[PDB]
């Protein structure tokens, strides 16, 4: 039974570690989502400023 | 110049209610003695000033973290013509609580479907002539 119990302990530890892995996976995924939303925001602003600076550069070189 | 405000906004279609979350604020100007103010945020629906929601008062921080949530039981049809107001106030025990800042969000510019959460710069609240009447006549 020592063979079996030893293994039992192993499976229990694996269980705990798996639970922790679950929590970590949840935090991971959530923060990944939020960061993705933030990146979307960044690309919106970056395109806005791209247009801004293109138009501004054209208007600036226009008076030359 | 007072500072910025991080907030969250989304709509629950299952209960037909607006979920407004006050996350935090940053770089708020100091108006109190210790070098830091006592800030608290008043949030209410912009269209009608009824049932305004107030957060808990944080003591002496120019970067207060509220992480609070408020629910506005408003249908989705009426929501479109309704605005949100988030004003930052400074608490004072012996006088009028001065307004630090304010921010207004039109619900026609807001896009629901994805959970929104952003930082927006605070501005100074508006204080025009009271009468607003006019008289017309002819001179000859
Ligand atoms: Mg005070």
């Amino acid at each position: 039974m020592a063979r079996e119990n030893e293994m039992d302990e192993n499976l229990e530890q694996v269980s705990g570690i798996i639970g922790n892995l679950r929590h970590m996976a949840l935090d991971m995924g959530n923060e990944i989502d939020t960061q993705n939303r933030q990146i979307d925001r960044i690309m919106e602003k970056a395109d806005s400023n791209k247009t801004r600076i293109d138009e501004a550069n054209q208007r600036a070189t226009k008076m030359l | 110049k007072l500072g910025k405000l991080q907030y969250s906004l989304d709509y629950d279609f299952q209960n037909n209610q607006l979920l407004v979350g006050i996350i935090q604020a940053a770089e708020l100007p100091a108006l109190d003695m210790g070098g830091t103010s006592d800030p608290y945020v008043k949030v209410f629906l912009l269209p009608d000033k009824k049932k305004k929601f107030e957060t808990k008062v944080h003591r002496k921080t120019l970067n207060p973290v509220f992480n609070e949530q408020f629910t506005f039981k408003v249908p989705y049809s009426e929501l479109g013509g309704k605005t949100l107001v988030m004003a930052v106030y400074d608490f004072d025990r012996f006088s009028k609580h001065d307004i630090i800042g304010e921010f207004k969000v039109p619900m026609n510019t807001v896009d629901f479907g994805h959970v929104t959460e952003e930082w927006r710069d605070l501005q100074s609240a508006e204080k025009e002539q009271e009468k607003l009447g006019d008289i017309c006549f002819s001179l000859r």
